[PDB]
Parts: structure tokens; sequence; C-alpha cells
């Protein structure tokens, strides 16, 4: 129940984590 | 895209390791 999923923010935050290194494609900052 | 992909589907780590180096 309660699938997970990322919408603007979360989403680049799943990806700091596979990254957190340099960085990947969407980068908001 | 990778954000409309997800954010409407419950997609897995693959995409998101996808964009990362």
């Amino acid at each position: 129940e309660v699938n997970q999923h990322l919408c603007g923010s979360e989403l680049v935050e799943a990806l700091e984590l596979v990254c957190g290194e340099r960085g990947f494609f969407y980068e908001p900052k | 895209g990778i954000v409309e992909q997800c954010c409407t589907s419950i997609c897995s780590l693959y995409q998101l390791e996808n964009y990362c180096n």
C-alpha cells in the first residue's frame, strides 16, 4: 500500500543519493 | 521524462541511476 514516488525536489533527492559524487542531468541548482 | 515518468508512475531507481555517472 502507499507506493513511493517523487515530484519536483523529492526527485532531485533520489538522484542525489545514487550519484552523490558529481551530479546527474536534472540539476535544479 | 524522468520526473513525469516517476511522479505519476511508481518507477524504480533504474531510470534514476541512468542520469547519474
